[PDB]
């Protein structure tokens, strides 16, 4: 179950 | 950007026995970037329906890739895997050594 | 197994001239894959790549599914943002990777957290070992860091890694027990290959293992061998176990010296193997 990423 | 050349392995899933079905796999490892041209060869001609793994990485973000396909070795054939990367001049054909 | 990992590794490649960059997402338990996503597939969606994850209802792929599409588009983004970040052209092709995960100890508790970014191969960022800051590698890296400390990225992949990514992997273990739990030990031996008169290849064999995680040397007169073995890296046999042998040039007449060691997970006791004609 994935998690989240953010923009650079 | 950074730049690795792959590792080869060429190898059967199962120790050869000259008549008995086995798979036949070449493992590429440790290259960069991940474009790559791998064919298995049998006495010098592609081998046709080659499958491969989902393109993954290691801990050092290098890739590694798993081409595999069912095969029937004889002490006759030569089998071949050709890889082509950008990091080599010329593309590289690892011989399958069934003592490897 | 006494410990066990869930991992996600993405990988965008960029394509001047032929679209969106190629986006391809897989997930590992331990040395299991489970999923895939590939943005050059026509369904578009999540994918399961082990028996066990099947088990999951449709609210899982739906769910899944709109993640990694959403983790697409951000690395997208991200691709564009470092161009301008390292003062890059358009019309070079650059990759951006991306990895993520939580061990565990086999009593179920967190042992540690990733997060962490690579751009052309090389660190780009990562979350550190306490899980509340980040180490970021150059200037570029700095402007990025600065971004996530304002919005509290940290926390919010800490209660991840520490929360949810732990659930998941513990339900996956359940789910895949039957597979996932194993500890199968190698099976091994050793060959001898003649090179001359003088010297001869031993070659120490481990064959039919999982977990991937093992450590194969060579010892000559009870000494470490290391700048004269000959070690492959371990490799998958395809039917979910994997092999690796070393090897070491020995003169002829001395094969007693040499002593090949095992170590794996799924053995009573380490082995030493010698040549035995
Ligand atoms: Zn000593």
């Amino acid at each position: 179950r994935a998690g989240f990423v953010a923009n650079f | 950007a950074i730049q690795r050349t792959p590792k080869i392995q060429v190898y059967s899933r199962h120790p050869a026995e000259n008549g008995k079905s086995n798979f036949l796999n070449c493992y590429v490892s440790g290259f960069h970037p991940s474009d790559i041209e791998v064919d298995l060869l049998k006495n010098g001609e592609r081998i046709e329906k080659v499958e491969h793994s989902d393109l993954s990485f290691s801990k050092d973000w290098s890739f590694y890739l798993l081409y595999y396909t069912e095969f029937t070795p004889t002490e006759k054939d030569e089998y071949a895997c050709r890889v082509n990367h950008v990091t080599l001049s010329q593309p590289k054909i690892v011989k399958w050594d069934r003592d490897m | 197994a006494g410990s066990h990992s869930m991992r996600y590794f993405y990988t965008s490649v960029s394509r001047p001239g032929r679209g969106e960059p190629r986006f391809i997402a897989v997930g590992y338990v331990d040395d299991t894959q489970f999923v895939r996503f590939d943005s050059d597939a026509a369904s578009q969606r999540m994918e399961p790549r082990a028996p066990w994850i099947e088990q999951e209802g449709p609210e899982y792929w739906d769910e899944e599914t709109g993640k990694v599409k959403a983790h697409s588009q951000t690395d997208r983004e991200n691709l564009r943002i470092a161009l301008r970040y390292y003062n890059q052209s358009e019309a070079g092709s650059h990759t951006l990777q991306m990895m993520f995960g939580c061990d565990v100890g086999s009593d179920g508790r967190f042992l540690r957290g990733y997060h962490q970014y690579a751009y052309d191969g090389k660190d780009y960022i990562a979350l550190k070992e306490d899980l509340r800051s980040w180490t970021a590698a150059d200037m570029a890296a700095q402007i990025t860091k600065r971004k996530w400390e304002a919005a509290h990225v940290a926390e919010q992949q800490r209660a991840y890694l520490e929360g949810t990514c732990v659930d998941g992997l513990r339900r996956y273990l359940e789910n895949g027990k039957e597979t996932l739990q194993r500890t199968d030990p190698p099976k091994t031996h050793m060959t001898h290959h003649p090179i001359s008169d003088h010297e001869a290849t031993l070659r120490c064999w481990a064959l039919g293992f999982y977990p991937a995680e093992i450590t194969l040397t060579w010892q000559r007169d009870g000494e470490d061998q290391t700048q004269d073995t000959e070690l492959v890296e371990t490799r998958p046999a395809g039917d979910g176990t994997f092999q690796k042998w070393a090897a070491v040039v020995v003169p002829s007449g001395e094969e007693q010296r040499y002593t090949c060691h095992v170590q794996h997970e799924g053995l009573p006791k380490p082995l030493t193997l010698r040549w035995e004609p």
